[PDB]
RNA sequence: GACCCACUCGGCACCUUACGAGAAAUCAAAGUCUUUGGGUUCUGGGGGGAGUAUGGUCGCAAGGCUGAAACUUAAAGGAAUUGACGGAAGGUUGGUGGAGUGAUUUGUCUGAUAACGCCCUUUGUACACA
RNA sequence: AUUCGGGUCUUGUAAUUGGAAUGAGUACAAUGUAAAUACCUUAACGAGGAACAAUUGGAGGGCAAGUCUGGUGCCAGCAGCCGCGGUAAUUCCAGCUCCAAUAGCGUAUAUUAAAGUUGUUGCAGUUAAAAAGCUCGUAGUUGAACUUUGGGCCCGGUUGGCC
C-alpha cells in the first residue's frame, strides 16, 4: 500500500474479519468488536488488557456467528472442548 | 497521374459542444496568452493527445523491451529540447501527466513577453506577425513556433526594420519628410 | 387532410410590422480583439447578485 | 450457458443467427433490400429538382393549429407528384404555378416534419435563387 | 441581543470531539462508529467543504387539489480522499438543501485510491474496478493512466473530482438519465474499493482496540445534576 | 396387515428468511451475470399497418405453416404509488427514526405497538381537467 | 522604505487624444521559370473610421446565452423533439444587448460512434416484444476421469548490493 520511495500511503487501513477474513469495511454498521478481558490465578478481571475479535456483518446477519465465536476463542485457549471441529 | 502529397487535420474539435466547465476554463487560456480562436488550443490539445496515447502504448509493453527503450528515449528527449518537460522527470510515467498551459508557454508568442521588451503579450504577437523579431540570422513570423531550448538566449530583433537598426519605417517617413521638414519650403 | 385554404393571408405579419433600420455604431474589433474583450467583461469583476452570474444582464 | 452457443468449433451458427436477427434493425433493412433506390419519391438522393403543381392549404394536427401553405410539386427525374412545405414567413407569393425548385428534406428522414400530414420535403431553391435570400431582402428574383 | 452557541453533545461521539480526544477520521472509519450528528464530521476536519448537485420537484395528488414537494440531491466532498451523496426532500427548496447538505455530512464514506500500473508519488486513479447498482443504472469505474482525466457523464465526474480521484475511465447501463439512481450507483462504486482484498491487504494486523474501551470514564454519558 | 420414532432416496407442492437476484410484483430458484463464459435447441427487437397482401407448401373443405412492404405515428407498454371513481365489501401537518432504488409510506394504528415525542378501511381500475 | 517626492505594471470604462509598427494592395528592379503568372525579395508608394467595416447560426428546455423593447393575437408563423401563437409571446416579426464557432458557419441525404437499440467479448425472452403443445430423432454443436510425477547430482546464463 506504498508508494515508490517508501513512504506509506492509502489512508485507513482496513480492519480483517476474525472468522472468513473479509474486509469489514467504513460504512458496515452490522460488524462487531468483541473484547475478552484477561483472568488468571487469584480471580478477577484485571482491566487494561483485552483479546479482540472483530465478527463481520455477514457473519452476524447469516446466524453463525456464535459457532465462529466458538471456533475462535477455543484456539486462543479459553474454552476445554466445548466445539468439536469435527460433525 | 503522380502519388499523392498526403495531409491531415492538425485541429480535434470536442465532443460535447455546449459546457460550462470547458468553455469558461478554456477561454481563460486564450485571454492569458492571446489565442486568436480555440482552434489553436485544440491544435495543441492533439498534439499532446498524441503524445499521451504514444505513452500509453509504450507502457503496455514490459520494461527493458526494445520497443519501449529506444521510442520512449526519443519522445523525452524530443520534449526535452523543445522546453515543456524539464530535466527532473525524465521517466516517460511523467509524460502522461503534463498539461496544456506548459505547451502554450513554449510558444513564441509568449517566450517574446517571457524575456520582456513586448510589454504585452498582444503586443508581442503583433510584433511577431508584423515581421519583427528572430530567433538567429533567419526571420519569423508566426506566433506558434515552439522554441527549442537553446533558441532562447539568441531571440531578438531582426537586422531589417526598426529597434534592430536599418530605416525607420512608412510612419516616420511621412512624419519627418511630409511634415517636419516639408514646413520649410 | 383537406387542401383547401385560405391563402389570401400568406405573409400577413411579414408585411403590416414596422419597417425601422439598423442603428449605426462604434467598430467591434474582430478576430483576436474580440476574444481580448470578451475576456476582460467575464474575468475581472461584474457579476450579478448570488453565486450565478448573467452574462447579458437586462437593465431593471 | 446463457442461450447462444458457447463451442470453440461452432462459428456457423453464430454468423448464421446474427445474419438471420440483423433484419430487425432499419439501417440494415434500408440498405440491403435497396428501398430507397426502388420506393420513395426520391432516388436515395439529398436534393431532388422539381417543377410545381399548384398551392395548397394544408390543415395541420392538434394542438398546433395553423394552416401551413405548401405545394404540390411534380418532380423532372421520376415525375412523381410530391407535397412539399414552403419555409419562412410569407415567402409562398414568390412561387407560382410552372416553375423550377429545388426541394430538400426536412431533417426527420422520412414521414411527416412535426405537424404536417403528408409532407416530408421543404425547399431550397425558387428559379435557382434560394427562398432565403429572397425572404432576408438580399438578392432579386428572376421574371423568368 | 441574547444569543448563545449551543453544541449540545448528545450520544457518546459529541464529548469526544469537542474534548479533542479523537484527531483524525481514520479511528472512525476503522470502528465503524456511526457519525448520528452531522456537527461531529465538520469540526473534526474543517477543510470538508460541500457541493450541490441537482433539484427536481416531486408532487403528489390529494383530496383538496395537489400536493408539491422539491427533492434535493446533494453531494458534497473535499478533494483528499472523502465524499458524501445526500438525497432530501421537503416542501421549501432552500430547507430541502440544507438538509440534504446535512444528510450528506452524515454519511461520508473513503475512497481506496491507487495506481494505474506503475508505482510513482501520489495515488491518481481507483485501486481496482469496482461496480456500482441502483435500480436499472448499473456504474462501474475502471481505473485509467496519470492525466488521462475523468472520462464520465457530467454528474458523476463532478462526483469523483469532489473525492480528489483525477484519473479514471467510466462506463454505466440502464437508464442513466435519472440521477436519483445514478449517483446513488456510483456512491455504492466508489464505497466498494475498500472492500475488495488486493495482496498487499493479506498481511493482517492485530485488530486495534476500541477506542470506545479506552475513554469510557474520561468522556461518556455522564449523570450530572446541574 | 397397520401405526409411531429416526434415517433414507425419487418427485407433488408448500411455510419462513433474504445470503443473492429483480425496475418492481416477487423468486429457492427467475440465485451462482460488468467480479459480466457448464453444455445446448428455439424466439424477440418502438407501436400501428398485419398474423393482413403476395407467394409457395399442407388439407376433401374451413383453415394451417412460412410470412412482407409502402404508408403511418412519438409513443406503446410493464410494474408499483397518491387520489378519484364503482349500479364493489365491512364499519390536518411537518421534527427525528425506521420500511423502500424511488413515487412515498409508517407515525397520523387491530380494539396494543417501528415508532418516539357524509367520513373511514380494504380491495378493482385502461380515469388522473378525475 | 528619509512615513507628506514623481511616474514604470496597470484591473476595466470612456469617437477625449499623440505618435509608432505594419501588412492586404499598386509597382522600378531582380529572382523564379521552356516562356511567363504567382511565391520569396524589395526601391517608389499604401490605416486612424460609411476607413482597408466578417460573418454564419442561435438567445423556453435539451445547449452557452434575454422573463429587454415595440408589432402580431391560435391568425401569420417558429418548431429536428417537447411544445410556443385566443390581444401583457423570456419560442413568431423586427430592433437593442448577449452567446457560439470565427474566413468560415448553416441546411439536406448516406454513414461511423454513442447503439451492451445485434450483444463472440456484450442484450433480452414469469408479467414489458419474445420459451416454439409435447416427445422422438438424422446432420450440426458439446461430451467423466485415467496412460511418468517427484528426488537428486552437476554444468550454467539472467536480475540487483556489500567485493
Amino acid at each position: 500500500m506504498e508508494n515508490d520511495k517508501g513512504q506509506l500511503v492509502e489512508l485507513y487501513v482496513p480492519r480483517k474479519c476474525s472468522a472468513t477474513n473479509r474486509i469489514i469495511k467504513a460504512d458496515d454498521h452490522a460488524s462487531v468488536q468483541i473484547n475478552v478481558a484477561k483472568v488468571d490465578e487469584e480471580g478477577r478481571a484485571i482491566p487494561g488488557e483485552y483479546v479482540t475479535y472483530a465478527l463481520s456483518g455477514y457473519v452476524r446477519s447469516r446466524g453463525e456467528s456464535d459457532d465462529s465465536l466458538n471456533r475462535l476463542a477455543q484456539n486462543d485457549g479459553l474454552l476445554k472442548n466445548v466445539w468439536s471441529y469435527s460433525r | 497521374p503522380r502519388a499523392p502529397r498526403t495531409y491531415s487535420k492538425t485541429y480535434s474539435t470536442p465532443k460535447r459542444p455546449y459546457e460550462s466547465s470547458r468553455l469558461d476554463a478554456e477561454l481563460k487560456l486564450a485571454g492569458e496568452f492571446g489565442l486568436k480562436n480555440k482552434k489553436e488550443i485544440y491544435r495543441i490539445s492533439f498534439q499532446l493527445s498524441k503524445i499521451r496515447r504514444a505513452a500509453r502504448d509504450l507502457l503496455t509493453r514490459d520494461e527493458k523491451d526494445p520497443k519501449r527503450l529506444f521510442e520512449g528515449n526519443a519522445l523525452i528527449r524530443r520534449l526535452v529540447r523543445v522546453g515543456v518537460l524539464s530535466e527532473d522527470k525524465k521517466k516517460l510515467d511523467y509524460v502522461l501527466a503534463l498539461k496544456v498551459e506548459d505547451f502554450l508557454e513554449r510558444r513564441l508568442q509568449t517566450q517574446v513577453y517571457k524575456l520582456g521588451l513586448a510589454k504585452s503579450v498582444h503586443h508581442a504577437r503583433v510584433l511577431i506577425t508584423q515581421r519583427h523579431i528572430a530567433v538567429g540570422k533567419q526571420i519569423v513570423n508566426i506566433p506558434s513556433f515552439m522554441v527549442r531550448l537553446d533558441s532562447e538566449k539568441h531571440i531578438d530583433f531582426a537586422p531589417t526594420s526598426p529597434f534592430g537598426g536599418a530605416r525607420p519605417g512608412r510612419v516616420a517617413r511621412r512624419n519627418a519628410a511630409r511634415k517636419a521638414e516639408a514646413s520649410g519650403e | 387532410a383537406k387542401v383547401h385554404g385560405s391563402l389570401a393571408r400568406a405573409g400577413k405579419v411579414k408585411s403590416q410590422t414596422p419597417k425601422v433600420e439598423k442603428t449605426e455604431k462604434p467598430k467591434k474589433p474582430k478576430g483576436r480583439a474580440y476574444k481580448r474583450l470578451l475576456y476582460t467583461r467575464r474575468f475581472v469583476n461584474v457579476t450579478l447578485v448570488n453565486g450565478k452570474r448573467r452574462m447579458n444582464p437586462g437593465p431593471s | 450457458g446463457k442461450g447462444k452457443p458457447r463451442g470453440l468449433n461452432s462459428a456457423r451458427k453464430l454468423r448464421v443467427h446474427r445474419r438471420n436477427n440483423r433484419w430487425a434493425e432499419n439501417n440494415y433493412k434500408k440498405r440491403l433490400l435497396g428501398t430507397a433506390f426502388k420506393s420513395s419519391p426520391f432516388g436515395g438522393s439529398s436534393h431532388a429538382k422539381g417543377i410545381v403543381l399548384e398551392k395548397l392549404g394544408i390543415e395541420s394536427k392538434q394542438p398546433n393549429s395553423a394552416i401551413r401553405k405548401c405545394v404540390r410539386v411534380q418532380l423532372i427525374k421520376n415525375g412523381k407528384k410530391v407535397t412539399a412545405f414552403v419555409p419562412n414567413d410569407g415567402c409562398l407569393n414568390f412561387v407560382d404555378e410552372n416553375d423550377e425548385v429545388l426541394l430538400a428534406g426536412f431533417g426527420r428522414k422520412g414521414k411527416a416534419k412535426g405537424d404536417i400530414p403528408g409532407v416530408r420535403f421543404k425547399v431550397v431553391k425558387v428559379s435557382g435563387v434560394s427562398l432565403l435570400a429572397l425572404w432576408k431582402e438580399k438578392k432579386e428574383k428572376p421574371r423568368s | 441581543n441574547t444569543e448563545e452557541k449551543g453544541w449540545v453533545p448528545v450520544t457518546k461521539l459529541g464529548r469526544l470531539v469537542k474534548a479533542g480526544k479523537i484527531t483524525t477520521i481514520e479511528e472512525i472509519f476503522l470502528h465503524s462508529l456511526p457519525v448520528k450528528e452531522f456537527q461531529i464530521i465538520d469540526t473534526l476536519l474543517p477543510g470538508l467543504q460541500d457541493e450541490v448537485m441537482n433539484i427536481k420537484p416531486v408532487q403528489k395528488q390529494t383530496r383538496a387539489g395537489q400536493r408539491t414537494r422539491f427533492k434535493a440531491v446533494v453531494v458534497v466532498g473535499d478533494s483528499n480522499g472523502h465524499v458524501g451523496l445526500g438525497i432530501k426532500t421537503a416542501k421549501e427548496v432552500a430547507g430541502a438543501i440544507r438538509a440534504g447538505i446535512i444528510i450528506a455530512k452524515l454519511s461520508v464514506i473513503p475512497i481506496r485510491r491507487g495506481y494505474w500500473g506503475t508505482n510513482l508519488g501520489q495515488p491518481h486513479s481507483l485501486a481496482t474496478k469496482t461496480t456500482g447498482k441502483c435500480g436499472s443504472v448499473t456504474v462501474r469505474l475502471i481505473p485509467a493512466p496519470r492525466g488521462s482525466g475523468i472520462v464520465a457523464s457530467p454528474a458523476v465526474k463532478k462526483l469523483l473530482q469532489l473525492a480528489g480521484v483525477e484519473d479514471v475511465y467510466t462506463q454505466s447501463n440502464g437508464k442513466t438519465r435519472t440521477l436519483e439512481n445514478t449517483l446513488k450507483a456510483a456512491f455504492v462504486a466508489i464505497g466498494n474499493t475498500y472492500g475488495f482484498l488486493t495482496p498487499n491487504l493479506w498481511a493482517e494486523q492485530p485488530l486495534p482496540v476500541s477506542p470506545l474501551d479506552i475513554y469510557s470514564d474520561e468522556a461518556s454519558a455522564q449523570k450530572k445534576r446541574f
